[PDB]
RNA sequence: AGGGAUGUUUAGCCGGGAAGUUAGCGU
RNA sequence: GCGAGAAGGGAAGUGUGUUUCAAAG
RNA sequence: UUUUAUGAUCCCAGGCUGGUUUAAUAAGUCAAAGUUUAGCCAGAGUCG
RNA sequence: UUUUUUUUUUUUUU
RNA sequence: AGAUCAUCGAAUAUAACGG
């Protein structure tokens, strides 16, 4: 039954004001017993481009058909402002849209749990499945054809620009052996997509593939942002030095490095850095390492090598985000030749 | 499904600005024995 | 809620009863006859819906045009055949199952097709 | 004049423009935007890789006869393409060009 | 002309095809990927034509006919070939590749090429593998040997010889290097 | 008592390739 | 590994072309 | 039910465009209904 | 299902 | 994506759909 609507795409300046949003309310259907509202918040304290609003006790909404829900969509669609959506929500999305606002405010605080060398051959990623998904909905998955009961609260969601669910969806497990399994069965995969109606939706084939990876460090954030073409790499065999045991052997292979650097942490494998002077040297490498891989029955899917990259950061005082900037000018190291 | 197969996106968006290949090239896909084909990408199937 | 399952045997007889490719003017008539569907649904409203649809392009109806007139078919009228798509088997079967649901959300609390509006 | 055998003309592989769309989201002129990948598709490859690939016959064109006359003394004409996977066969040979 | 094209050992007969490729008519300049390599300065493709079905008279037919591939020149024995008649199928070893003697660097039509020196007008570290876990599919040319790749420094001898290295671990057990040719060890 | 004795064939899924095949409408 | 019809007149009449606009895979 | 002298049915042949100076109170401000020479767009498929 | 593998994985019951 | 005279060969015209 009707529940309440889902509103998206509202700009700036309605969404800082709560007396203009609640006047738009009241003259459409009921005031803000009456209903009730809920702007979506950031961990700076900042709004979003879309809020939430919720009808009175089902005891007083119950009997509503269709015939009184188009002529409420209707009317509540033309006071607000153009290019907005206002779409209805059943009672399965009504819960999950509370779960939304929760992961944005947890984004920062939730990328801590593994990300750190600890687990490192363990990260997976599936940017398959649409803003469709859950916690508790996608915990069946990966139990029924593969078998893999993975833990519960360590599934992370990226986001787009106007805070929506990003489809790139990331996995964790708590082993490292089933890691490798998850990788090989998952492919051309149609579970479902959408439980309405008792009945199910449109397909949609699965592919996991490792892909991204994740480090948390204190000796990471600074030497990442000096050149402007890093590379990474891992899987090394025992512990060695940078100039007198890493420059040697690197002779034998085609690394073509300008400089390296070190990972501690007392493992029993080290993974040492890699830099670059072109784009078209750095690209070319990628290519050599792919193709050694093979030769040496590695693994496809096995972590081998990487391209280290900065995460967008947002401080505060600011009146516009980096990641937001579009006078950027940071695409002119990047040359076309074909 | 027919029209277009299972391609990831962010193959797809990459992939911009490279240049088609010619009449030569083309032949080269299409001849025997078909080493060239990865994992689900048959033309048939 | 529990909407019932069309079995794919049921459909047999509707289709081959109204006769391998047939006429979509023989195939509207007799699916009200046979009520499969259940107001009472009236010819016209089968109609309207296969346009809006876009089931014409979608199926590749309009090929056959070429076949008799050739180059003149190419330009649009006023820059002709209009006989209806012969639907299949295989094509019938989706557009059954398409105009089946699409008068059960006329009515429903939560629209399954389009839920979405703009401004 | 009745079941005559026509011509129509010829049309190869159409290259997309640069500065095309994947899907145009509510489009405010009177036409289609073009796309990039056009006619061609990207598949994996055999190494673990992205790369263009020749699609599904494109539309071979059957109204008009061989050119060279020479045609079947090196080449073995009036072929088709089925697609089948384990005991399921499709019917999509007819490759017949609508109208614009 | 041309040798004729033949299946190597271990294949089923196949249908030959009328036309190398099927531009033959129509075009010339083009070439397909696949072309054999037999032109004196080249190299075969490994697993495609390097060991074609080989027959003779019932007369020729012996124990020492069976036995031509352990006898193979220096400039042709593989990896494969020699670790077959080493003790312990060449287990517990070093082997190393040998890049002076190749059948491009002496002869063949593009034998006179412009290097980015010039011209050679005049102790090493050379790769050591070390064969640990061997598998052979087909003898004696074909097997799946997994070892440990690591650089060693040849010695002052006058031929090639590994004084004290290998030193540092490279890599874990893998794949082999080359296929193409291979040297002796001290093992 | 040794020039003896002992040893003998491992199983399932998925993707791609070559030859033969290219008969099916029973879903 | 990458490039290669760079030697193409065989098809089409309301078509091939031109002009006005548009295109954040 | 639809086209039809503002050419419907219908037979043969022809692929579209640009190219700077250029005399005379036709003193062209773009060579004035239609004239070209490095050039643009465009030109199906096949080893069963 | 049968030859080819320098593109993979899986095998237990107090 | 919209718009975008046709000409020569002397000429010879009403044709295709449903009761």
């Amino acid at each position: 039954r009707l529940e309440g609507f889902l509103l998206s795409n509202l700009p700036p300046e309605v969404t800082n004001n709560q007396q203009l949003l609640s006047s738009l309310l009241g003259r459409s259907g009921l005031p803000v017993n009456s209903a009730s509202i809920l702007l979506q918040r950031s961990r700076l304290g900042r709004t979003a481009g879309r809020c939430l609003v919720l009808l009175p006790f089902p005891s007083s909404a119950f009997l509503t058909g269709e015939d009184r829900k188009a002529l409420q969509t209707r009317l509540a669609a033309v006071l607000p402002a153009g290019s907005t959506v206002t779409a209805c929500d059943r009672n399965d999305v009504e819960n999950c849209i509370e779960e939304f606002e929760r992961y944005f405010f947890l984004t920062e605080d939730l990328q801590r749990l593994g990300v750190p060398s600890n687990l490192r051959k363990v990260v997976t990623l599936s940017p398959v499945p649409p803003t469709y998904g859950r916690r508790e909905v996608r915990d069946l998955l990966r139990e029924h054809a593969n078998v893999d009961v993975d833990p519960r609260d360590i599934v992370f969601r990226f986001r787009k620009d106007g805070v929506q669910g990003d489809t790139c969806y990331v996995l964790c497990r708590s082993e490292r052996d089933a890691g490798v399994v998850l990788a090989r069965i998952q492919e051309t995969a149609v579970p479902n997509r959408v439980h309405y109606g008792q009945l199910f939706g449109c397909s949609f084939l699965w592919a996991s593939r490792s892909a991204l990876f994740l480090c948390d460090s204190q000796l990471d954030y600074l030497p990442a942002r000096s050149p402007f073409q890093v590379f990474t790499t891992g899987w090394e065999g025992d512990v060695s030095e940078e100039e007198f045991k890493n420059l040697a052997y690197q002779l034998r292979l085609f690394p073509k490095a300008v400089r390296k650097f070190s990972h501690p942490g007392g493992e029993d494998v080290s993974s040492f850095f890699l830099e670059f002077h072109r784009m078209r040297d750095a690209k070319l490498t990628m290519s050599r390492l792919q193709l050694l891989r093979r030769r040496w029955r590695i693994g496809a899917n096995t972590p081998f090598f990487g391209f280290l990259r900065m995460a967008d950061l947002r401080f505060e005082d600011d009146v516009k985000f980096a990641d937001e900037d579009s006078a950027a000018d940071s695409d002119l190291d990047e040359p076309i030749d074909y | 499904a027919l029209p277009n197969p299972s391609v990831p996106r962010a193959a797809l968006v990459a992939a911009r600005f490279l240049r088609p290949p010619g009449r030569f090239k083309r032949a080269e896909l299409r001849e025997h024995p078909r080493s060239k084909t990865g994992a689900f990408a048959n033309l048939v199937k | 809620s529990s909407l019932p399952r069309l079995l794919d045997s049921e459909l047999t007889a509707i289709f081959q009863g109204a006769a391998i490719t047939v006429s979509s003017n023989r195939l509207f008539k007799a699916l009200l006859q046979s009520g499969i569907l259940d107001p009472v649904v009236e010819f016209q409203k089968l109609c309207d819906l296969y346009e809006e649809g876009r089931f014409y392009r979608t199926w590749a109806g309009g090929a056959h045009i070429l076949k008799i007139s050739g180059v003149k078919g190419l330009a649009p009228p006023g820059g002709i055949d209009g006989t209806p798509k012969h639907m299949s088997y295989e094509e019938f079967r989706t557009f059954v199952h398409a105009v089946r649901v699409w008068l059960r959300d006329e009515r429903s609390p939560v629209p399954l097709c389009d839920a979405t509006v703009r401004a | 004049a009745f079941d005559r055998l026509r011509r129509l003309p010829n049309k190869a592989l159409r290259p997309g423009k640069c500065a095309g769309s994947l899907f145009p989201s509510l489009p405010a002129s009177v036409g289609d935007a073009p796309s990039v990948h056009g006619d061609f598709c990207v598949v994996r490859r055999a190494d673990g890789g992205f790369h263009l690939v020749p699609p599904y016959p494109p539309r071979i064109n059957r109204t008009v006869e061989p050119y060279p006359p020479s045609a079947g003394n090196f080449y073995e004409l009036n072929r088709q393409f089925k697609l089948q996977w384990k005991n399921v066969e499709y019917q999509f040979v007819p490759k017949l060009l609508p109208r614009p | 002309v041309p040798p004729p094209l033949k299946s190597g050992i271990g294949e089923p007969k196949k249908t030959g095809y009328k036309f190398p490729h099927v531009f033959f008519p129509y075009k010339s300049r083009y070439r397909s990927p696949h072309r054999q390599r037999w032109w004196p300065g080249s190299a075969p493709r490994f697993l495609l034509h390097s060991h074609p079905k080989r027959w003779a008279p019932r007369r020729d037919l012996s124990f020492a006919f069976f036995a031509f591939h352990g006898l193979k020149p220096f400039a042709e024995k593989n990896l494969y070939e020699l670790m077959h008649s080493l003790p312990l199928r060449g287990a517990s070893s070093y082997f190393w590749r040998e890049a002076d003697s190749d059948p491009w660097k002496h002869l063949g039509r593009k034998a006179n090429r412009l290097q980015a020196r010039g011209v050679r007008t005049q102790g090493r570290k050379q790769l050591v593998f070390s064969p640990r876990e061997i598998y052979y599919k087909r003898r004696p040319f074909h097997a799946l040997v997994f070892g440990r790749l690591s650089v060693g420094q040849l010695g002052a001898s006058p031929p090639e010889a590994v004084p004290p290295e290998p030193e540092r671990a490279e890599k874990p057990p893998d794949c082999e290097s080359k296929e193409q040719r291979k040297c002796a060890g001290v093992s």
